[PDB]
């Protein structure tokens, strides 16, 4: 028996498993898990910028100024918007919001508004502007959406109601208006005096008219009547014109888009915590260098890529073979 | 394994070789011990590193789900959106899971090849100056001291230098 | 010459071909075809549950109760719906069906209805309810959609027509109504007496109004007039309210969704046969354990996955090499 | 083939070997006959079985077409729907057809490797007790009876046992 | 030392690089670039058929017959349509075009029209048809869309306006009509005499009505009023019926689809050059046998397949190894 | 390389071999020179040609972008369309770029295999009539003229013909 040299390979105490094509459950000396599976369970600031927490409010409740949503009358720049699945505080006076989903979609590219008083209430000198509803009651008294004006009869008169705003703000401006559809003729006459009325909205590109609809409907929040809201994004230097012989719910404000960018609405029942993140999901925040994650498909920020997988492990070392 | 070395003609791995993936165990008068092959371990390391960057970088522009909402009169559009986002999710899941299975197969075979290639390199250098035992070991027909072992390991074994001595020992 | 041992491999009489990357048309000892290419040419029950065969009827003809569709007045639970490309029996009185495709989409998750008499005809004591049309003639006489009520003048009077239904059925309920748009004023006066009429529908979420349209139109089935139908899915415990001074086509019934599940409408001219299946296509039924098929992309049930391929064969054995 | 055995140095397959994919034909004084190698055939069988389950299971969440309808005022949406469903159909067709081409290539090479590995296993055990003829056959330098053949086939050939007898025959 | 035979492999002076999985930047003896990266920078005929170059006109300006678009009054068959991002000449009398995008989509399968005089102007014997606008001025005088007829009062009368056309042309026919929404009542009375008017359009399948809307709007091209245009594709042997007590903008023409096929609208500021191609992009024409290209995703004709890649090179030869 | 021949035991390529991918350099009394192996070069050529048609033909039904427009009230639908077309674009980009990386890896290894297979073919034919030098060269133990070299190159080397002459030279 003489001197020897032997060729061989590394083995260790590793129990790391990988799958291959020909064989599953293979032990290897070294392996790299490329799937992030954990999150912090918290809603966080995204790059130091807090989300807008709607609380019990809907997007509509916020923008109309539902009195239950007063904390949201002036809000700072946000990184994302948190909304509940079924917020309680939306249209307190019942009705509908035309193209509501399209409005929500617009919000995913908007990070801040400046609310601008475009049609001061005091300027409606020929109409009453104090009208509210027990549906929007505040401290046991009739009130109304903060951003809106309910024009009604004054001195048993409702003359043609005309208002105009030129968007000189420097940015596109979200404006909302509504039409009141009463329950009955007594409601029509006592509020507006006129019968067979209309609401007319016109810009350079929009031409929209409504005739109000008097009909018996099931009471929602105590009201058989309905308010149908619409919106537009008024271009810079374009003018919006309102015109009505009755039933107009006028905006007092416009929301100038003051900041643009990648954003979004996250559906969650949770609340903002004092934590910071670069990637947020509805289940919690992710902090990883890994390329993939399986936490939730709907994420905001600088995120890994989402896959359905339970496991993604790359072999780096060799087959780990018993001594 | 495809190349027949790992869990093959070289039956087991070495717990005692701690500083690399492939290497040597020598045995002579001066003693014995394990040593990693530096060149082949580094080349395997560079390849594997490149593979793990390449797999990662190919899924940098994966499909991302955007949260949209739809009214009760937009069920076909909602379903279309759902089918589309779920459709891409399944495509990328499949892509990620298959790339990994395929690249894992190749990685294990790559290591197997590297061991086999290292064995053949040493074999093709020693020639008939050694006995091939069949277990990954070579038995010398001449005395091979520590400096002789290191010439084998760093690829500068001098066959003509030992030819005549080996020839005599192998014959008698 | 001494004793010998030889290493070798299997060969057989196999003519199985596979393709690879480097070479096409390779003979192998064993192979596994993974593509199902055959079907039985029949429309079948799906897990023992027969489809709903519309025959010459459309979805609209069925739900309105086109008199040519009377076999469909009460139908049992179905696994899928068979409809012809161009069914003859739809709107016998001509017109349109608002959001018709959305209605058809709803049906792909519905497996059974219970038809409920929500607004009994006998309760319209102030209006005539017997009115029909030669467009919907039965046995040479004017008739009408079975599920609908044509309200007309009574005693040269058409008082305000009001009907209301609270969905206490326990499930969401499909309800359909219509508005008659006459050809001329003589038609308007003789049917409804009133001029400048409206139809109003209201739930907690829907507020829909139509004013009828008198216009000369090309005759369809002998009629210049048109009936425009709409629908809603009334929520449990929600109330629907109808209100009209004329031109209302009222439902007598509602379709309570009594069974939900994965279903669909299959476009076919064929007829149901006494056969059973787990996977149905418009060309016929599939019975296979194979993972893929190329029969038709539109399938219902527990199906293989569809691909466009003409062939998918996996090599399992080795290259089959001549002796 | 990548490994050079099938349709390679082993020129043809054996119709007479019926009970496995790879194996032996022996020839000695007692007679001759084919026998499958049980271990290598079963290992190949397990791998291939796993491959055919793995390919099948990766396309379990493939895209499925849902039948929707669209009005004459919804042509862009109809086209979008059509493009989407056709888009996924082409993705999965490509996926299924490519996976099969690639895995067929690998399967054929896997078998080739298994034959080569079996040849090398036998070779590395017999050493210079045999002549390597170059056609997949080994010619013994010593008489190898039926029980000797079975030690070769089940991997327990005793080289030291035959060393001296072979050595003498090979020399004279 | 004896005679020798050596096994070896090809090397050349190639500097071709490829990437692999284990290693990037690999020199190989031979390589095949499969990505086309170049184009001619020109807009060209596609198979000898020139595109329709709209110039400063929009699709709407063309089909309505905006007088600035007169070169387009009769156009030959096209291979694609070139339109500018923001064409100057569209609706010269301001307003809107219902389902405009759907109309543009229809055009991507249309390669030629025959313009047919379906409602000759001379046949409106009870109305004035000469009316135009300074918004569509020609040579300093009021004019109007060439394909349209502005019906106005005659002898201080506007009797019911009725026109009808049976599509006997042999193909589907595009027809456009409009409704005038005036700025004020003085405009309503002086043009149409009647107040509380309507426009009614009916085919076998379409039933569309508009009541005009008098409202103060910002002046566009000098006009507070608006014209709202709609369109339909009238089926062979179907009849279209128009009916109005005022405010109708009637078509004089219909556009019979005379040629169908794969086409499209290309957004470009460029102009057609005397060049021929089989594949056109907005950046220029492609002439290649290569399977992939990275020029632009939006192409027309027999094109390579588009990818985002900067490079796609297949190794064909072996690793190029220094002597 | 996976098979250890190219940039492996055969250290470098031959600039002087111009008419094929793989082949021979011979050296004898009559002289020296390079010659391509015709059979192995053509077989590699057929495979590679098939591969480049196969990769091309699998992306013939790739997704194609259709130009659609959307109004300012159709932003969700526009975004859906954009996501869908961009989604497929990224799928096909990934597909094209990965297929190429993977097939490039295999192509280079295929060539490596072909060289190794050619070396082994020649080796398994010459047997102990030659010395294996370890650099891709064989040194003859008998005089091998030009016609002898061509029998090696076209695969009809006559081992029994030279057995006895080689045996004597190798021994003394
Ligand atoms: C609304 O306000 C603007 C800004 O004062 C008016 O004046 C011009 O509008 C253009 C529109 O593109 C702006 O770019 C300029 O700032 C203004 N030009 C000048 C010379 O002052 C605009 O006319 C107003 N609209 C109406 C209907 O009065
Ligand atoms: C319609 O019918 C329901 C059931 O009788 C009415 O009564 C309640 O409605 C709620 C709605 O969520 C149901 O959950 C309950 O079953 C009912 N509660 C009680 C205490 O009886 C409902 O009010 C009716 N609607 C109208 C407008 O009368
Ligand atoms: C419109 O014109 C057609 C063609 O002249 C009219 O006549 C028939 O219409 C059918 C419709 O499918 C055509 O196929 C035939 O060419 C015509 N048949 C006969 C026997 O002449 C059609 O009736 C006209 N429409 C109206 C309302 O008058
Ligand atoms: C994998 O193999 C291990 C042993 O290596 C065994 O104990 C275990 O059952 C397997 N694990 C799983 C989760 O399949
Ligand atoms: C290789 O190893 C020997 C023995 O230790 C050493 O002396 C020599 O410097 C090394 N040579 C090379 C080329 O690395
Ligand atoms: C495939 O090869 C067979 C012989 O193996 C030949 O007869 C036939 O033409 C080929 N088949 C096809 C369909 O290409
Ligand atoms: C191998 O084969 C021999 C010869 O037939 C038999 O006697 C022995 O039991 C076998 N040994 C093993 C380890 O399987
Ligand atoms: C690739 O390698 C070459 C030498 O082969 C080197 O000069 C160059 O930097 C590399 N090229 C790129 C673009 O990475
Ligand atoms: C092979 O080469 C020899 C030597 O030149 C030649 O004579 C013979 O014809 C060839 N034989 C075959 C089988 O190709």
């Amino acid at each position: 028996p003489g001197d020897q040299i032997c060729i061989g390979y590394h083995a260790n105490n590793s129990t790391e498993k990988v799958d291959t094509i020909l064989e599953r459950n293979v032990t290897v000396t070294h392996a790299k898990d490329i799937l992030e599976k954990t999150h912090n369970g918290k809603l966080c600031k995204l790059n130091g910028i807090p989300p807008l927490e709607l609380g019990d409010c809907s997007i509509a409740g916020w923008l109309l100024g539902n009195p239950e949503c007063d904390r949201l009358l002036s809000v700072p720049e946000w990184s994302y918007i948190m909304e509940k699945e079924n917020p309680r505080d939306g249209l307190c006076y019942p009705g509908s919001f035309n193209d509501y989903e399209e409005l929500k979609h617009l919000l995913s590219s908007v990070k801040h508004f400046e609310k601008v008083k475009i049609l001061p209430k005091d300027r409606w000198t020929q109409h009453t502007t104090t009208g509210g509803s027990r549906a929007c009651a505040v401290s046991g008294n009739p009130s109304f959406f903060r951003n809106m004006v309910w024009l009604t009869e004054k001195g048993s008169n409702y003359p043609v109601a005309k208002g105009s705003y030129n968007n000189t703000s420097g940015e596109q401006m979200l404006i909302i208006w509504g039409v009141h559809h009463p329950n009955d003729e007594t409601e029509q006459r006592t509020l507006y005096q006129n019968v067979g009325t209309y609401v007319s909205v016109g810009t350079s590109t929009l031409n929209k008219r409504s005739t109000p609809e008097i009909a018996t409907r099931p009471k929602v929040n105590g009201q058989g009547g309905r308010m149908e809201f619409s919106w537009t994004l008024l271009d810079m230097w374009d003018t919006i014109n309102f015109e009505s012989t009755g039933n107009l719910i006028a905006p007092e404000y416009g929301f100038k888009i003051s900041k643009r960018g990648s954003s979004g609405i996250m559906k969650t029942e949770g609340t903002l915590e004092n934590c910071e993140t670069k990637c947020q999901t509805p289940l919690g925040a992710i902090n990883t260098t890994l390329p993939f994650h399986n936490v939730h498909p709907l994420t905001i920020g600088e995120c890994p890529k989402y896959v359905k997988s339970e496991k993604l492990v790359l072999a780096t070392g060799l087959r780990n073979v018993p001594q | 394994g495809l190349f027949g070395a790992i869990a093959g003609f070289i039956e087991g791995g070495w717990q005692g070789m701690v500083d690399g993936w492939y290497g040597y165990h020598h045995s002579n008068d001066q003693g014995s011990g394990y040593a990693a092959d530096k060149e082949s371990t580094q080349k395997a390391f560079d390849g594997i590193t490149n593979k793990v960057n390449s797999v990662i970088e190919k899924m940098n522009t994966q499909f991302e789900a955007v949260g949209k909402e739809f009214s009760n009169l937009e069920r076909r559009l909602e379903n279309l959106n759902k089918k589309m986002e779920d459709g891409f999710l399944d495509v990328w899941t499949y892509n990620a899971e298959l790339l990994v299975l395929m690249e894992n197969e190749h990685t294990l075979d790559f290591h197997d090849s590297n061991v086999k290639n290292l064995y053949d390199k040493v074999r093709m250098q020693l020639r008939d100056n050694v006995k091939e035992l069949g277990n990954g070991c070579f038995e010398f027909y001449h005395k091979c001291d520590d400096e002789c072992m290191n010439s084998v390991k760093n690829g500068t074994y001098d066959y003509p230098k030992y030819e005549e001595e080996s020839k005599l020992n192998r014959n008698e």
